[PDB]
RNA sequence: GCAUGUGGUUUAAUUCGAAGCAACGCGAAGAACCUUACCAGGCCUUGACAUGCUAGGGAACCCGGGUGAAAGCCUGGGGUGCCCCGCGAGGGGAGCCCUAGCACAGGUGCUGCAUGGCCGUCGUCAGCUCGUGCCGUGAGGUGUUGGGUUAAGUCCCGCAACGAGCGCAACCCCCGCCGUUAGUUGCCAGCGGUUCGGCCGGGCACUCUAACGGGACUGCCCGCGAAAGCGGGAGGAAGGAGGGGACGACGUCUGGUCAGCAUGGCCCUUACGGCCUGGGCGACACACGUGCUACAAUGCCCACUACAAAGCGAUGCCACCCGGCAACGGGGAGCUAAUCGCAAAAAGGUGGGCCCAGUUCGGAUUGGGGUCUGCAACCCGACCCCAUGAAGCCGGAAUCGCUAGUAAUCGCGGAUCAG
């Protein structure tokens, strides 16, 4: 029952990361429930364009922080081969809790 | 922003209410997103270069 | 004033971000601090090196400074004694024990950001200020380039009243957010004032 | 029969079983989940349309938006399952235009005014 | 009624609680 | 409207009696957009004409909405570096308009308390050829053809 | 209407610097620049100097004043 | 009436800028100290920060006391590393510390007509221009114009021009239909049990969630039209740019801004610098800007009851229980957050009270008693409770916004931030 967690900032470069875990999990592994989306959490910023005053001005940002989840049931050492040390994706960030 | 306060701005108070913010860049104070740290101007000027990752320009 | 700095507008389409990784609430401005600390030395020393980009790939603990020179054959100096100094100097500051791979850049005539450079120290050498931006749009005409623009802020040849000289060839659709170009900015500083280089490259499509 | 209803951000799960002739919504009389509501009626519409009121039974579930919002709401859905039972009913229901869903969304708050649109006064310009 | 802070909408414009909007 | 007449917005007939005459009507009550609040008082309105009078409330409206058209009216123009009242026979379009707001306007100047009551009597009275409804009507068209010595323009 | 609620406010500036001045009995004049501090019946009948802005206002405290603070009596704004 | 910005007057100081449109709830997305640039008084100088030099003494470091409003000043202790050297003693040295002198640090001190950058603005307006060709002694012209059309220099016909560039459009995001991939959101949608809570099983269908992709092109029919296109219809979720974004040409105003930053230049460097304590930015005979609350029965109050989105959350959001009229406090579970919480949406709906009053409309101001933040709420904080209960009965001349899910109305969230 491997809970694995997938949080970035760029969704191809997860949708990858999380395929990657899709592909060797099956191949070793057994019945995975797929990669899901969450929600998504943003953060906006309302600055102005202009240093001096202008308050009519305003630039809009947001931070897209893009969550997926892969679950994989009947977790063989096997398995856990495959998904040990065969990771590329850089901004991604992943946390298991089992 | 005047070094006589930023550097000032960073040793510890006798009081912990009159710590307050600076832009580790310009050294601003009025307006600094504790998130990222920096003054609004600042923010938009690397917003821009795209020096603050996953952060894009809003639509909607 | 109008425009919108063209990358800023591209990160999407196609520009990626200088220095991409992920971040909690707790770390990111912490983290980003130190980022802008590194290039505060590079930015430094690497000048006459044909400094380029500074992409900045992190993770756990390990982290990854790429550099785009135009002339490694400065940064790493002889035989590898820089580039083994700059190690040690970084570490100076991160104490996170960090990589620094270099990679040439092909071609300096097509990286906007040097090109405004190349024109900022022309204009730091007294140079000739119209002149100096015809022939750099022309270099990045022959190369490839499906288009260059230059700009200057003001006080062209020390002048008293600052104007500011256009210059461009072929396609520069500012406009067209599948263009790819890029767009530098130096700023030579003179005795006279402070002067502002501002590059531009088309290049490509879809 | 199901269909789909979806009105300005307002889900509406709805379900046409042949019976006596009643609607039943997130469990209760529909009549009693709208009280007071004027243009409740309004959510039957499309089925004396067909003269087929009574003859089906309504079980409905809603979410999100408002009362007087889901209203059209279910009102779309009820019309969109009735094409399962049959198509060819579209000649009766589209030129009453039942089958047709509008944009009619919440514009967004632009900076610099008050509103979508109402900007801010000025006095003496 | 909005700035009468000792009715319902009282206190449901400033948002503050108190003897005439209670917590259930 | 520059480039052209504009279409007029096609309302949603009564889910009572079907008639968007209604609908207008009850819309020019609305004010915040309750209109779920102006569909009572119309409705209630209505109720009131049943126990006061022998007659559909229906019927009733009708006759009184026709009977406030006003089919003449003015039309401040500047020809001579003055202010000339022309007078000017008023559209279909306009008069209907002009009917259900006074209808309204001179309800809620009635001395009666509730809304829907004031909406009863206006409506009747209306119907009946008086009150102020009609007066809001009769003095428009008594500068009709009061300054027609303008009809000319 | 305004309060501190459990632990009434005085720096011990001039607290341990007055309750001194009653182990003499009387003294003359006080100067601190504390007006922070609410005043105590255990302060009553000092003459106390607070500072304005610019000046240093001199004040005899009443049995009937000690619900009150010390700035409370040092106007700030010269006015008229 | 109150909040808030500004003029002006005031003040020891009431720091500074912004000024018709394109200043005035504007920098300031958070003035009680702090911030803070101002004023007072007390104190400091290679100085709170950089790199360094010559002479003398000391590892750095840490813990006291005296004076004091703090800062600062005086004083006293323990304390003695890493290098390299001939064993020792000890000698030179790196970093770090003080002292005296020096180079220099610092300056929100002038100048935005000395500047960069970035922004306002005409103007999201539809235009600005170039190559070649041709006209003209030339400056210049043509093209970009006319007639038709468009939201558009958008396209059609024409024409000494033919193209091209910046611009319009398009590419990109959000919204509406649908498809694929995905099921700890969702459901008797279909079955089994219930503390009948989707609670449990079980199931992904539906809702949903999110990543990719389809889908309108005047493509079809009638009419007008030389063509572009226009009008109307149909099928379709959607129509002729389906709604909304981001997206601002060549330049204009010597536009703003050296107080964000940077920077030429002049000006101070025992002070035009630096620390602090307290005061001030909140001053009031007035005046205008932006707004909020209201003048009430289409209403106000109390009660019971129902539908939302989008955000934020570690010492943070706080379920729940208890004390208290209550703000709040004590206790304490859950959440690392589609699975816990902020949360009640409000208007609405059902009942009942009010009966047209300056009133159960209105909540200003003042007395009084408390809660919390926080070193500290006098100057100058919000909140709660009792009392008080003002102007005000729809606003002079004049003047603003808005063409549809808009305006009007109603509540919710966040940024900044102890509050
Ligand atoms: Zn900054």
């Amino acid at each position: 029952k491997i809970r694995i967690k997938l949080r970035g900032f760029d969704h191809k470069t997860l949708d990858a990361s999380a395929q990657k875990i899709v592909e060797a999990a099956r191949r070793s592994g057994a019945q995975v429930s797929g990669p899901i989306p969450l929600p998504t959490r943003v953060r906006r910023f309302t600055v102005i364009r202009g240093p001096f005053k202008h308050k009519d001005s305003r630039e809009h940002f947001e931070l897209r922080t893009h969550n997926r989840l892969v679950d994989i049931i009947n977790p063989n050492r096997k398995t856990i081969e495959q998904l040990m040390t065969l990771d590329l994706p850089t901004g991604v960030e992943i946390e298991i809790k089992t | 922003a005047r070094k006589a306060l930023i550097e000032k701005a960073k040793r510890t108070p006798k009081f912990k209410v009159r710590a307050y913010t600076r832009c580790v860049r310009c050294g601003r104070a009025r307006s600094v997103y504790r998130f990222f740290g920096l003054c609004r101007i600042c923010l938009r000027e690397l917003a821009h270069k795209g020096q603050l990752p996953g952060v894009r320009k809003a639509s909607w | 004033g109008n425009k919108i700095h063209p990358i800023g507008f591209r990160l999407g389409i196609t520009r990626d971000w200088e220095s991409r990784w992920y971040a909690g609430k707790k770390q990111y401005r912490h983290l980003l601090l130190e980022d802008q600390r590194i290039r505060g030395l590079l930015e430094k020393e690497l000048y006459s090196a044909g400094l380029a980009r500074v992409d900045i790939e992190r993770a756990a603990d390990n982290v990854a400074v790429t550099v785009h020179v135009a002339k490694p054959g400065v940064v790493i100096g002889r035989g590898g004694e820089r580039i083994r100094v700059l190690r040690e100097e970084l570490a100076k500051l991160t104490g996170k024990n960090v990589a620094l791979n270099v990679q040439e850049v092909q071609n300096p005539n097509l990286s906007a950001p040097l090109v405004a450079q190349r024109v900022a120290e022309q204009i730091e050498r007294r140079f000739a200020v119209r002149r100096a931006i015809k022939q750099a749009v022309q270099r990045v005409m022959e190369s490839g380039a499906k288009g260059a623009k230059v700009i200057v802020s003001g006080r062209i040849g020390g002048a008293e009243q600052a104007r500011t000289e256009w210059a461009a060839q072929g396609r520069v659709p500012l406009h067209t957010l599948r263009a790819n170009i890029d767009y530098g900015f130096a700023l030579a500083r003179t005795t006279y004032g402070v002067l502002g280089v501002k590059a531009y490259i088309f290049l490509g499509e879809v | 029969y199901y269909g789909t209803g979806r009105r300005k951000e307002a889900v509406a799960r709805v379900f046409l079983r042949p019976g006596n002739g009643k609607v039943t919504v997130n469990g209760q009389d529909f009549n009693e989940y709208f009280q007071g509501l004027v243009r409740a009626v309004a959510a039957l519409e499309p089925l004396r349309a067909v003269d087929a009121l009574g003859r089906f039974d309504a079980y409905i579930t809603v979410r999100g938006g408002g009362k007087s919002g889901q209203i059209d709401a279910i009102k779309l859905g009820i019309a969109r399952a009735l094409v399962q039972y049959n198509p060819d009913y579209r000649a009766k229901l589209k030129p009453l235009g039942f089958l047709t869903r509008d944009a009619r969304v919440v514009e967004r708050k632009k900076y610099g005014k008050h509103k979508a649109r109402r900007a801010p006064q000025y006095s003496k310009r | 009624g909005k700035g009468d802070r000792r009715t319902r909408r009282g206190k449901i414009w400033r948002g503050t609680y108190g003897k005439y909007r209670p917590r259930k | 409207a520059r480039r052209r007449r504009a279409e007029v917005r096609q309302l949603q007939p009564d889910l009572v009696y079907g008639d968007v005459l209604v609908t207008a009507f009850i819309n020019k009550i609305m004010r915040d957009g309750k209109k779920n609040l102006a569909a009572r008082i119309f409705y209630d309105a209505c109720k009131i004409i049943q126990e006061k009078t022998g007659q559909e409330p229906l019927k009733v409206f009708k006759q009184a909405v026709e009977n406030v058209k006003p089919r003449m009216e003015v039309r401040s123009r500047r020809v001579g570096g003055a202010n000339y009242q022309v007078p000017m026979e008023v559209s279909p379009r306009r008069q209907q308009s002009l009917a259900l707001r006074w209808l309204v306007q001179a309800a809620n100047q009635r001395p009666e308390r509730r809304a829907a009551v004031r909406i009863a009597h206006e409506l009747m009275d209306a119907a009946e050829g008086k009150g102020g409804a009609v007066k809001k009507k009769e003095d428009v068209e008594r500068m009709a053809e009061a300054n027609r010595a303008y009809a000319h323009y | 209407p305004r309060s501190l609620k459990k632990g009434v406010f005085v720096d011990d500036h001039l607290l341990e610097k007055v309750l001194e001045l009653n182990a003499k009995g009387e003294k003359r004049l006080i100067k601190t620049w504390s007006r922070r501090s609410t005043i105590v019946p255990e302060m009553v009948g000092h003459t106390i100097a607070v500072y304005n802005g610019k000046q240093h206002v001199p004040v005899y405290i009443t049995e009937n004043m000690v619900g009150h603070k010390l700035g409370e009596f040092a106007p700030t704004r010269t006015y008229r």
